[PDB]
C-alpha cells in the first residue's frame, strides 16, 4: 500500500531538483512552524547563545500527490529512505555552529499528504550570535534571534511565512533548563532583505531573556553593603587608636576591589 | 502578463463606510502578493498607506485598514473624511516585482451629481487640406469627475488612433475632459459613420457623426 | 519629518541619456531601501525597480532591465537614476518612494517623492496651427491648436469677451508636438451673427494667432 | 525502529575499529538490536538544598517518525534497566542512590508517540563540603572568638582577627 | 479537588451544528489532556478524539473524522467539542474525560463531567395513541404509542417517537365486574384520552 | 473490526471477591492494550479506575486492583462494598483508538431474589386497524435488576420501582399482516415463558 | 526549462577536472567578493581570531554558456545538485 504508493509517484519521471510547478507560476510557499527545546549556554563573552530547536517546514509539491480527494486511501504517506524529494534548501543566517541529530537512526519526519502537502520535521542544534548590550548589566534585559531564510532560491521561488497558529512553541521543560535567566517574551517576524545577489524571503524569531536578579543581590549589592557598612564601625573607635580605623578602611577597601575583579 | 484590476471610481459622503477592491487576474490574491494601497492627492502627491504583511505607513490614520475580502485585496476607509478624496492605487508582488492597478477615484461628496455634456467635431475644412483629418469630443460639466471615453468607426469600436484626456478640474467644482480620434483626410473620407461615447458614473451619452 | 526631493524637470532629445536625483534627509538614509515609479500619460504606474542604499544591491522589473540603472551616493544621502537610450516612451514623471521597513525590506511603500517630469522630443520651437471646431451639420464651438512646442498655449475667446462657458482642455503629447482644445459655449440662435474669435498665444515662439469660428 | 533521545544534547556511536553493534535474527523473526552510545543528555536540576541535596536525571527514548499506529515501547519485562559494576567507582562526587523505569508517551502536534523514560537518583557526596566549607568556617568563626579574650585597651589585636576571617569568609564562598 | 463541568443539554435540528463546553477547574488546566466519550443509547461508550491542551494538538477516532471538532480555550480553562451535521444518529450524552498523567500521555482516566445530552430531533408536537391491553389476580396493560401495583415502566424510541406501556395488578374479583380504566394526558400536546380494559 | 467483551452481569456480597473480565475478539490483551476501567454510578457519574501500564486513578481504593488472567483484562474487587454497586466498563487501546465493552453490571446483594413476573399482552384492534401490530411483555418485580428478553424487538433499561424490585418493558414490532407467539424472561437461572 | 538547460550542457563532453578555455590561453581570471558577516573570538594569547564570511567567486567558462545572447531565455539557471562544473 504505502511502498506502492511511493513506487508510483517516483517511477515516473520526477526530479528532486526541480522547484515544485504552481499554478500562476508563483514562489513556492513554504509554511514554517518552531519548537524551541532548550536554550542553554548564554555567552555574554563571545554574545552568542545555544539552542535546539524543532524545525517544522510545510510546501505543496502536487507532482507527489497521489490520492488526490483520496478519502479511499491513506491520508499521508511516510517518506521512506530512498526516495529524494525537493526541499527548501533553508539555513540559519546567524548560526555560527549547527548539528543535526543522527543517534541510531538521523531524526527526521517527512510526510507526503495525498494532496501533494509535505511536511517536513527535524530536530537541530544551533549556536547563534546575540549581540548583547550591558548598559544595565546586573538587571538587563538581552533579546536573541534564530533567523531563517533560503540560501540559493530568491523571492520568485520560495518564500517563508510563519504558520498562520502558534508559528513558535515552547517545550515545558525549557524554563527549567535555563536557572540564570527568564524567558518572559517570544515574537515572530520576518526579516527578508535585499541583497546583491538577489532579494531573499526570511523569517526571525525573537526570544527576550530577563537575567535573574536573586544572585547578583547576595553575591554583589548585599555582600558590598556589608563591606560598607563595616567601614563605618570606625566611626565608633577612639581618634586615638588610628591603627583599628586603618586597617578596616584599608581592607573594606581591597576586598571592595577584589569582589569587583 | 498579470494584471490588476480596480474600480474606475466610487462614491461617499463623509462619515461613511468605503471600501476599494484590488483583483489579481492570475487568481485569488493571496498573502504572497503583499497587497500595497498608495494614495495620490492632486497636484503629484504619493503617500503609502497599507503594504507588506500586516503594517502600515507613518502617520496612516486608523479609518484605513486592508484586509482580503472574498479573493482580492481590499482597502476599508471607517469613516470618510473630506481630505480622503484622492485616487487610490494598489499594487500586487508578482514573484519578483509589483505590479499597479488602474486606481481608483474615490470622491468623498460635495455637491450634487452632474452629467457631462458631450460635444463632437468634425474635422476642419481648414485641416483637411494638410491630408489630416481629426475628431475631437469635448466633456464639461460633470460629477463625480470619472468618465470613459469610446469611439466606434462605421459601427465598429476603434482600438488605435485615439487620444483621451485626464479629467480636469473646472473653476465650478465640476470636471472636463477632451478625446481626440486622429485619421487621414483620404480615410475621414472613407466612412461616414463616426461614434464617441462617453460613460460617466453608469449610463451613458453618444454622439454621432456623418 | 522625512523628506525626499527629486531633480527638476528636465528635456532631453531622443537617443540621449539624462539621470534623475532623489535626495534623501531626516531619517538614516542607509537603513531603507528606495523604489523608483514610472507614471506615464500613456499607461498607469509602473515599477522600475529598487535599490538597498546600505548593500548596494538592486533588483530590477524584467521590462526596464537596460533601460534604468540605480545607484545610490551614501555621504549625499542621495539616490540616483540613469535612463539610457530615451525615446517618446520615456516621456514620464518618475517618483522616488522609500520602502517601510528599518534595514529590512518590508515590501510597502512609505513617503514618495514630488516627482520628476522628464520630457523626451526631437522637437525644435514650433508655432501652432489653429483649426476651427465648429459643431456637425445652446451650441458648442472650440479651438484646435494642433502642433506646437513646447508648452504653454493659452486661449482666450473675443479677447476676454466671454468667459462663461470657456472650457480649455489640458494637451497632449503626440508627434513631438503638443494639442490642445478649447470650447465655449453660448446660445444657439445667436451664432453665428456675433463674432465669436477665438485668441490663441505661444509665447515661447512669439506667436499670436485669431481665429473666428464660422460653420 | 527510528529511535532517538529526546533530551539528548549530543551523541555519538563508537566505531573504533569495526563499529560497536550487534544484529541478532531469530529463526522465529525475533530481532536483536545492540549498540554502544555515548550521551550528553540535559538535566535541570534544583539546588534548594545545594551542598545536601538529590538530582534525578533522566534518558528519554522515542521513536521520531513512527507514530503509536505503528511502533510501541515497552521496558523489558526483567531488569529492564542494568548498571555495570565499575559505574559507582566511576562516579567519586556522586552515590547513585536509586534508578526507576517509566513512560513519557506524550501526545504532540504530529501525532502521538511512544517513549520510555530511565531514571538515575545522584545523591551528593557529603564529606567534600563537610571539610572544604563548613569545619574551615566554624573554624573561622571561632577564631573571631578568640578575641574576646583580649584585654580591651589592645584593640588593634581585636580588629585585626575580626576583620582578617571576615575577609576569608567571603573569599570561602566565593 | 478537580471538576469538570458541561454545557447544559441542547435540542438542535438535524443538518444544524452545535457545540458543547467543559469548563475544568481544580487543576492546572494546561497539563492534563482531554477526551471525549460519546454514550448513545442504541450502542455502548465510543471514544470519540482527544486535544491536549498545552499543544494543541488532536487525535481523532477514524469514526468520528470529520463529525466531531476539538479545540480549547486556555484562558478560560475551557475544552470546547464540535459536531457538525447534526443527525439522529448523533443524539447522545456526551462526557468528557481527563488523561491520567501530568504533561503527558498515560492512556488512563480520571475524572468525567456530568455528561451534556445532545437531542436531534425533526418531528413536532403530536397526541398520544393510546392502546388498552389484556389477556387470583389478573394484570391489565394500557398502552401508550407515538407521542396499588402502578407500573409505568421507561419510555422507548419507536420511529422517531416515544412509546410506553402501563400495566396494574388488581385482585380478579374487581373485573370487569367494575370499570377498569387509565388516564393518559400529555401537557405538550393538550390531549388527555381514555381507554376502558375490557375482556 | 475489533470488538471488546464482558460478562453481562455479576452477582457478589459484601466482603466476597468478584472479578470481572474483558475480552479482545483480535486476540489476547496485551500491556500494548492498556486495559482502563471505568465505574458508572447511577444518574451518569462516571469516574476511572485502573488503566494504562499499571497506574491507577487518584483515590481508587485498594480493593480494587488490575491484572491480564489467562489472555484477557481483568479487575478484581478485594473485599467488595455496598458502594461498589455499578457498571463497570473496561476499554481496550487498539493502535490510535479506544474501544470500549458492553459494560459489566455489578450487583452487591442487598435484598434476597426474586423471579421476574411476566405477562404478554397481544396486539390490540385499534393496532391491526392502523395495519401497525405491537407486542409488549411487561416484567414486574425482579432482582438484581438483571433480565434477558428473548422472544424487530426493543426491550427497555431496567428501573427499580417503589420496593426497590427492578422493572422493565419488551416491545416486539410487527405489521398486520405479519400478526395475520411467546416471549421468555431469563433471569439468574429458571426461564419464564408465556404463550 | 531550466532543468532542460541544464541538461543540455551536460548532454554533451564536458569535463569538470578540465581547467575552463581562454581566448588567447590566457589564464582563468576569477573576481572575487567577500562578505564579512561576524569577527570574533580575537584570541591575544594565541594571536588568531575567528571570522565567518561569505566567500562569492565569479568567472567565465564558455563550455556552460546556453543562451549566448539569449534575450529569449532566462538570464542565468540556478546549478542544481549532481551537476560537476570546474572551480
Ligand atoms: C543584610 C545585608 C547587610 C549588609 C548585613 O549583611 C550581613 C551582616 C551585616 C549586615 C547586617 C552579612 C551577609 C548576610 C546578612 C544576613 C542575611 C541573611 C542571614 C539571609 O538574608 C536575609 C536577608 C534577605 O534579604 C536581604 C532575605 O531574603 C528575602 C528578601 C529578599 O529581597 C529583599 C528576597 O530576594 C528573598 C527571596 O527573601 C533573607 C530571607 O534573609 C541570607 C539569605 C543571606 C546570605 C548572604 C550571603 C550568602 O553568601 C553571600 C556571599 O557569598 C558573600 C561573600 C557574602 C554573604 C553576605 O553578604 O553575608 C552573602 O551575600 O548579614
Ligand atoms: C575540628 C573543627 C574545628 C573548627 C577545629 O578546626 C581546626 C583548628 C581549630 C578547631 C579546633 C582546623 C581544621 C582542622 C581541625 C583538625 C581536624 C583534623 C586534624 C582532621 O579532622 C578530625 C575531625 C574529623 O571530624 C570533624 C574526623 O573525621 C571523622 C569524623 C567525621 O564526622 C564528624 C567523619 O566525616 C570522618 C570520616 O571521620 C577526623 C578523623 O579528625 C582532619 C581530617 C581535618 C582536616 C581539615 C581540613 C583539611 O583541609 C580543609 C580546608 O582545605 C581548609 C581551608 C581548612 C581545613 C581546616 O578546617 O582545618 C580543612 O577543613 O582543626
Ligand atoms: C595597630 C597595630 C600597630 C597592629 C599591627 O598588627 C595589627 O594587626 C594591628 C594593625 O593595626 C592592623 C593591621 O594593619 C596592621 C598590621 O598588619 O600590623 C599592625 C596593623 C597596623
Ligand atoms: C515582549 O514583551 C514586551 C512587553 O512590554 C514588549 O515590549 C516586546 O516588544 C515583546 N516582544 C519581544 C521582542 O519579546
Amino acid at each position: 500500500s504505502d511502498s506502492k504508493i511511493l513506487a508510483h509517484l517516483f517511477t515516473s519521471g520526477y526530479d528532486f531538483r526541480v522547484r515544485p510547478p504552481t499554478d500562476n507560476g508563483g514562489p513556492v510557499v513554504v509554511s514554517v512552524n518552531m519548537l524551541l527545546r532548550t536554550i542553554s549556554k548564554i555567552d555574554v563573552v563571545n554574545m552568542e547563545y545555544s539552542a535546539q530547536l524543532t524545525l517544522r517546514e510545510s510546501w505543496i509539491d502536487k507532482r507527489l500527490s497521489y490520492g488526490v480527494k483520496g478519502d479511499g486511501q491513506p491520508d499521508f504517506v511516510i517518506l521512506t529512505v530512498g526516495h529524494q524529494i525537493w526541499m527548501p534548501d533553508t539555513f540559519f543566517p546567524n548560526e555560527k555552529q549547527a548539528y543535526k541529530h543522527t543517534i541510531d537512526k538521523p531524526n527526521v519526519l517527512i510526510r507526503i499528504h495525498n494532496d501533494g502537502t509535505v511536511l517536513y520535521s527535524v530536530r537541530i542544534s544551533l549556536v547563534l550570535s546575540c549581540p548583547m548590550y550591558l548598559q544595565y548589566y546586573p538587571m538587563d534585559v538581552q533579546q536573541c534571534s534564530i533567523d531563517l531564510a533560503s540560501y540559493a532560491y530568491t523571492t520568485k521561488d520560495i518564500e517563508y511565512l510563519w504558520k498562520e497558529h502558534s508559528p513558535l512553541q515552547l517545550k515545558v521543560g525549557l524554563s527549567s533548563s535555563l536557572p540564570s535567566f527568564q524567558l518572559t517574551n517570544t515574537s515572530t517576524t520576518y526579516c527578508t532583505s535585499v541583497t546583491n545577489t538577489g532579494i531573499y524571503s526570511c523569517l526571525r524569531t525573537t526570544i527576550q531573556l530577563k537575567r535573574e536578579f536573586s544572585f547578583y543581590l547576595l553575591q554583589l549589592y548585599i555582600p558590598s553593603c556589608m563591606l560598607v557598612i563595616v567601614s563605618w564601625v570606625s566611626f565608633w573607635f577612639d581618634r586615638t587608636a588610628i591603627p583599628a580605623r586603618v586597617t578596616l578602611g584599608v581592607t573594606t577597601l581591597l576586598t571592595m576591589t577584589a569582589q569587583s575583579a | 502578463q498579470a494584471v490588476v484590476t480596480q474600480e474606475s471610481a466610487l462614491t461617499t459622503s463623509p462619515g461613511e463606510t468605503v471600501t476599494l477592491t484590488c483583483r489579481s487576474s492570475t487568481g485569488a490574491v493571496t498573502t504572497i502578493n503583499f497587497a500595497n494601497w498608495v494614495q495620490e492627492k492632486p497636484d503629484h502627491l504619493f503617500t503609502g498607506l497599507i503594504g507588506g504583511i500586516n503594517n502600515r505607513a507613518p502617520g496612516v490614520p486608523a479609518r484605513f485598514s486592508g484586509s482580503l475580502i472574498g479573493d482580492k485585496a481590499a482597502l476599508t476607509i471607517t469613516g470618510a473624511q473630506t481630505e480622503d478624496e484622492a485616487i487610490y492605487f494598489c499594487a500586487l508582488w508578482y514573484s519578483n516585482h509589483w505590479v499597479f492597478g488602474g486606481g481608483t477615484k474615490l470622491t468623498v461628496l460635495g455637491q450634487p451629481k452632474s452629467s457631462p455634456s458631450v460635444t463632437l467635431f468634425p474635422p476642419s475644412s481648414e485641416e483637411l487640406e494638410t491630408n489630416k483629418a481629426t475628431l475631437v469630443c469635448t466633456i464639461t460639466d460633470f460629477y463625480p469627475g470619472v468618465v470613459t471615453v469610446d469611439w466606434k468607426v462605421d459601427g465598429t469600436p476603434v482600438t488605435q488612433g485615439m487620444e483621451t484626456t485626464q479629467p480636469s478640474k473646472q473653476s465650478n467644482n465640476k470636471y472636463m475632459a477632451s478625446s481626440y480620434l486622429t485619421l487621414t483626410a483620404r480615410a475621414w473620407e472613407r466612412h461616414s459613420s463616426y461614434s464617441c461615447q462617453v460613460t460617466h458614473e453608469g449610463h451613458t451619452v453618444e454622439k454621432s457623426l456623418s | 519629518e522625512v523628506q525626499l526631493q527629486q531633480s527638476g524637470p528636465e528635456l532631453v532629445r531622443p537617443g540621449a541619456s539624462m539621470k534623475i536625483s532623489c535626495k534623501a534627509s531626516g531619517y538614516s538614509f542607509t537603513g531603507y531601501t528606495m523604489n523608483w515609479v514610472k507614471q506615464s500619460h500613456g499607461k498607469n504606474l509602473e515599477w522600475i525597480g529598487l535599490i538597498n542604499p546600505y548593500n548596494g544591491g538592486t533588483s530590477y522589473n524584467q521590462k526596464f532591465k537596460g533601460k534604468a540603472t540605480l545607484t545610490v551616493d551614501k555621504s549625499s544621502s542621495t539616490a540616483y537614476m540613469e535612463l539610457l537610450s530615451l525615446t517618446s516612451e520615456d516621456s514620464a514623471v518618475y517618483y522616488c518612494a522609500r520602502d517601510g521597513d528599518y534595514y529590512r525590506y518590508g515590501r510597502y511603500f512609505d513617503y514618495w517623492g514630488q516627482g520628476t517630469t522628464l520630457t523626451v522630443s526631437s522637437a525644435k520651437t514650433t508655432p501652432p496651427s489653429v483649426y476651427p471646431l465648429a459643431p456637425g451639420s445652446m451650441v458648442t464651438l472650440g479651438c484646435l491648436v494642433k502642433g506646437y512646442f513646447p508648452e504653454p498655449v493659452t486661449v482666450t475667446w473675443n479677447s476676454g469677451s466671454l468667459s462663461s462657458g470657456v472650457h480649455t482642455f489640458p494637451a497632449v503629447l503626440q508627434s513631438d508636438l503638443y494639442t490642445l482644445s478649447s470650447s465655449v459655449t453660448v446660445p444657439s440662435s445667436t451664432w453665428p451673427s456675433e463674432t465669436v474669435t477665438c485668441n490663441v498665444a505661444h509665447p515661447a515662439s512669439s506667436t499670436k494667432v485669431d481665429k473666428k469660428i464660422v460653420p
